RNA sequence: AAAUUAGAUGUAAAAAAAAAAUCUUAUGAGGGCGGAUCCGCUUCUAAUAUUUUUUUGUAGUUAUUAUUA
RNA sequence: ACUUAAUCUCAGACAAGAUGUAGAUUUUCAUACCUAGGUAUGAAAUGCAUUUUUUUUUGUAUACAUCGGGG
């Protein structure tokens, strides 16, 4: 009279992307396109509403808008809405001012003071640079560490572990007393220690994998939890489930390590990045 | 009250009779624009398709999971569709607690902070 | 194929991308200077007509869309980071968080009429008007699932300022009117008194205050600099209160004079209003939620904290 | 004859957000600053913040 | 207001009117709706004054006091009487209609003195009544099985 | 208690074809018969309305699951 | 029915879950084991209580269905 499938309950912990994805070439040709169209519409920028006459503000705006030919804008390359020659509003094609490369360039340009507090343009080798903003790609990321969490930061990483051997999610055979929202977050600690801060979506569940019978053998029924990891770093000392090793992979370089009817059925969970 | 004419200064710029005028374009750069803004229309359209698709594949798995499970039975002595019912519950869903400010508050952010991850956290 | 026949053969899509010594011999800057002549004006010289007198007058005005078009505004300039980040991670989350599975066959639920009609044997109720809204006076709307179809989003904000001593100091208005332009980025709309009320010198039909409603992109930006920049820098500042809500989606909160002043936009210039002149506003995010506990839900999913009231 | 209203919007720039925590995002905005670097906001406050013991 | 004092202006004269007749079949105040014994008006239909009415009821009090029960108002005043200006309140009552209920932890013939002693108070004829018991059309009780249709019927003999 | 603002119903939007019946209308067949159009009788077609009537079809597209190659 | 004057009744139900308890000491499930079953340690099933109308109990069906003062 032994039940003929074992319920599991199992919880894919992911970490979400850290990063915006990276703008395609005709969203940066059109934001360029707009924001130009933008300078023929919109009312004209009056420095009097935010700078004092003579000022060190003022006289520093004043130098570096004449840099850039009169534009109040910084990432519009040089355009003058009013004039004979307004009607040329767009670029030819290979245009780096439209890249937000230049964008950045040129705003953090302009971020260092070029007047000193008397009044006296600062030289142009005396001049601070601002802290330049970090890479995208992190050290991990040419390292190519499948067990750091700063790896792919544009991208979802999802938590596989191996058992003493077959990758697969963290997963354990549920209890009488508990549940599987309750199952789900003991495997967890037991497996990649209590050192990371997650946070279980709920008790719903996202994907589910059936191992049928063999009339014999006991048919398994899993369950699996999606998680979301805050903070930490898994950790499978002391682990009370047989685990060798942890690893966070991408969701192409998952299909590569699971199976193909494990990861035919956990597939569906998936999103867009 | 020289400071309130510098106030009204802004205003009267952005009267509608100080505004620049509606654009006036010719036919070749009317179809040039008309192509872009086709495109931008179909783009959304490729972006809107594939957020739909993904957001209704979650949700056919989330189904197949909930459906199947409401059949099962156990562990041991417990009725069919417990763990079913349990799920379905919402304890908290809906209260002040229900979603950690830590997780929604961060966002994305173009390019990371000094230190993109903190592994040293502990319970 | 004969369908593929019926095709505009002379396709202008399929035509190869630019060459690069084409490129180099395009220069529309040189055109015009050598020309040294105005070219002849095109016969076509149709303009937006200012007034739409009907839908059958001769002339007619075009879609918004079109860019000739009065109504034209810029398209989208960036994305915002808070609408990514709701779309891509918050999403599936929130689908996830509350959902109830219907069965494979369940049947179509049939909604009731909220408007009751009078059923019986006398003779009486046949013609009778339909019933009353039964318990309130205004039938609240129904509450929708939270589906992969149905995912309540952000839709507009409206800030509101209520001035009451400006009718007596007339500089107080203009000033509200500025900050609540650098705040938002638009043109606020005056509002004016309607209640008249002697002990608090209130008159009515006198302009008392402005407001603006930002929608799409510009809202979400909005949400960004007050969630991110603002309300953490508010100082012992306890959250949201938890009472927030209309009971259809919409949640509204007030902001202090001081907590105003802290936007980026009113602090760059801070010297430029008037000494004790910067308004209090009162901030209402209107959702695409159809209940309160939902809309709490969703603010709760772009990390805005609530406080038990 | 319905009058169509023409939009009266001031003029705006791009501006560079720099949190406290170093990461920079892109954002419209009609200030004339470049780039505005926040010492204070969500990522050092304890209240969004309560698990940091650094701030704490 | 109350069941002696309505909430109407006393400045507005009203006409004099009539108590209803029912000549279409009508049972409408016949019956024990809410207690267990009542009161009925069983010869003609009149004008009772506030005045009366209290009276009435200070009858019941004063025979029932110590006792446990609950004494329903089947009637309202809410006619103004203008006997020439405002006078008192008047309430206009069909034949055959209940004054007042009572119910409690009573004896019957109890209450019969009671209802006994307010219908010499009350102006008319009164008659004790019992839940249960057929409504009165007319002046003519539908018992042994009579229906409203047989008194509307042609042929009766 | 009394100031402004924002709210406060639900549904639909690929597409139907076909059979007879009950009237009613028609400056429809210039219908037929009595006294082209008037009037009284009138069959047939058409249209609207009605039936719960007689049914047939309810796809395609995106994805999921199941079998099949 | 709408409006007018009085008066009466009600303001709340189920399913699931959860919470403990006396039990019976059977089976299944999970562990410490032994040698795949029993040896045990637990859980559940089990019977009435207990919590359920906005609650730190969700859902369904409903007008979420009620407020101050005085004793
Ligand atoms: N608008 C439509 O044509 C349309 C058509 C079918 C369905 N819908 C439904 O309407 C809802 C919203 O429509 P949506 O999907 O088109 O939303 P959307 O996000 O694509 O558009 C909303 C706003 O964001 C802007 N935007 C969109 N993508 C952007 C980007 N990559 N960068 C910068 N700005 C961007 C748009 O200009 C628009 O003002 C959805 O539920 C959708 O299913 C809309
Ligand atoms: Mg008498």
């Amino acid at each position: 009279s032994s039940q003929i499938y074992r319920i599991k309950s199992g919880v894919i912990l992911t970490r979400p992307p850290l990063l915006t994805r990276d703008l395609t070439p005709f969203e940066e040709s059109f934001y360029f396109y707009q924001k130009r169209l933008n300078e023929r519409l919109t009312a004209p920028f009056r420095k009097d509403f935010y700078f004092k006459k003579d000022t060190a503000a003022d006289l520093d705006w004043r130098i570096k808008l004449k840099e850039r030919h009169g534009v109040p804008a910084k990432d519009i390359g040089r355009y003058n809405p009013r004039g004979r020659m307004a009607w040329n509003d767009e670029v030819l094609v290979g245009s780096q001012t439209s890249s937000r490369k230049h964008m950045v360039e040129k705003l953090l340009a302009d971020a260092e003071m070029r007047v000193s507090e008397d009044g006296e343009e600062i030289p142009a080798e005396d001049r601070v640079p601002v802290e330049k903003p970090m890479p995208r790609r992190t050290e991990a990321d040419e390292k190519g560490d499948v067990k750091r969490l700063d790896r792919a930061l544009d991208k979802t990483l999802y938590l596989v572990v191996k058992k003493k051997a077959k990758w697969m999610f963290p997963t354990g055979v549920v209890p009488t007393d508990e549940g599987l929202h309750e199952t789900a977050a003991r495997i967890l600690a037991e497996s990649a220690g209590v050192n990371m801060n997650t946070w279980i979506v709920g008790r719903v569940p996202v994907a589910h994998h059936v191992v049928r019978p063999v009339f014999l053998k006991k048919g398994e029924k899993i369950f699996f939890l999606k998680g979301r990891i805050m903070a930490g770093q898994a950790d499978l000392t002391d682990n009370l489930h047989d685990l060798v090793d942890f690893k966070w992979l991408t969701q192409e370089e998952l299909r590569s390590t699971l199976a193909e009817e494990y990861f035919h059925s956990v597939k569906g969970m998936f999103a867009e990045r | 009250d020289p400071r309130i004419i510098n106030i009204l200064r802004h205003f009267a710029v952005l009267s509608p009779k100080r505004i620049p005028p509606p654009l006036r374009f010719g036919r070749n750069r009317y179809l040039r624009h008309w192509t872009i803004h086709r495109a931008w229309l179909l783009f959304r359209r490729q972006q809107r398709e594939q957020r739909e698709r993904i957001l209704m594949q979650q949700h056919q798995s989330m189904s197949n999971a909930c459906e199947e499970l409401r059949n099962t039975e156990g562990p041991g002595t417990r009725e069919t569709g417990y763990l079913y019912r349990v799920a379905m519950l919402k304890n908290g869903v809906y209260g002040l607690k229900s979603i950690p400010i830590e997780y929604a508050s961060r966002a994305l952010v173009e390019t990371p902070g000094r230190q993109a991850w903190n592994h040293e956290w502990k319970r | 194929i004969p369908d593929l026949a019926e095709l505009e053969t002379r396709s202008a899509l399929d035509a190869p991308i630019p060459s690069e010594e084409d490129k180099k011999e395009f220069r529309p800057w040189k055109r015009a200077a050598d020309r040294k002549a105005r070219l002849p004006s095109s016969r076509y010289q149709y303009h937006p007509p200012k007034y739409n007198r009907g839908p059958l007058h001769p002339i007619q005005s075009p879609p918004s869309s079109d860019p000739i078009a009065r109504d034209f505004v810029p398209g989208p300039f960036n994305m915002p980071r808070l609408k990514e980040t709701f779309r891509t991670v918050m999403a599936s989350d929130l689908m996830t968080l509350a959902y109830i599975h219907t069965p494979p066959g369940t049947p179509k639920k049939e909604p009731t009429e909220r408007l009751r009609a009078w059923e019986g044997d006398s003779p009486y109720f046949a013609n009778r008007a339909r019933r009353a809204p039964r318990g309130a006076p205004e039938l609240p709307i129904r509450e929708r699932d939270i589906s992969f179809r149905n995912i309540p989003e952000i839709k507009e904000i409206t800030v509101s300022t209520f001035v009451p001593l400006g009718l007596k100091n007339p500089d107080l208005l203009i000033v509200a009117r500025a900050v609540l332009l650098a705040m938002t980025g638009t043109m606020p709309e005056m509002t004016r008194s309607k209640n008249n009320v002697v002990q608090w010198q209130l008159q009515a039909n006198k302009p008392a205050g402005c407001k603006t409603t930002i929608y799409g992109n510009a809202a979400w930006e909005f949400m960004d600099r007050l969630i991110h920049l603002v309300l953490p820098r508010i100082k012992d500042w306890k959250g949201v209160p938890a009472s927030t809500g209309d009971g259809s989606g919409n949640v509204q909160f007030g902001l202090n004079p001081e907590d105003v002043q802290l936007f980026p936009e009113v602090e760059c210039n801070y010297d430029m209003y008037p000494a004790k002149m910067i308004p209090g506003c009162h901030i209402a995010i209107k959702t695409t939620a159809t209940s309160d506990r939902q809309a709490k839900l969703l603010l709760q999913s772009l990390g805005v904290p609530f406080y038990s009231n | 004859a319905t009058f169509v209203p023409r939009h009266r919007r001031p003029y705006q720039f791009t501006q560079l957000v720099q949190l406290s925590d170093g990461s920079t995002f892109t954002v419209r905005t009609t200030m004339p600053t470049a780039l505005y670097k926040s010492a204070k906001d969500s990522r050092n406050h304890l209240l969004w913040q309560p698990s940091d013991k650094s701030l704490k | 207001g109350s069941w002696l004092e309505p909430n109407l202006n006393r400045k507005k004269k009203m006409m004099k009117g009539r108590p209803r007749v029912p000549t279409g079949g009508s049972t409408k105040g016949t019956t024990v709706v809410w207690g267990d014994y009542g009161l009925r008006m069983r010869d003609h239909h009149r004008r009772i004054s506030a005045q009366q009415l209290k009276l009435a009821e200070d009858t019941i009090k004063q025979r029932l006091r110590g006792q446990k029960y609950r004494l329903y108002k089947r009637v309202a005043c809410n006619v103004g009487v203008y006997v020439s200006s405002f006078d008192h309140w008047a309430t206009r009552v069909a034949v055959n209609q209940i004054i007042f209920e009572i119910r409690g932890q009573l004896h019957e013939q109890v209450i019969r003195d009671a209802f006994r002693l307010a219908g010499h108070k009350l102006p008319g004829l009164y008659e004790f009544v019992k839940k249960g018991d057929p409504p009165v059309v007319g002046i003519t009780k539908l018992e042994d099985g009579l229906t409203v249709e047989d008194l509307k019927n042609p042929r009766k003999k």
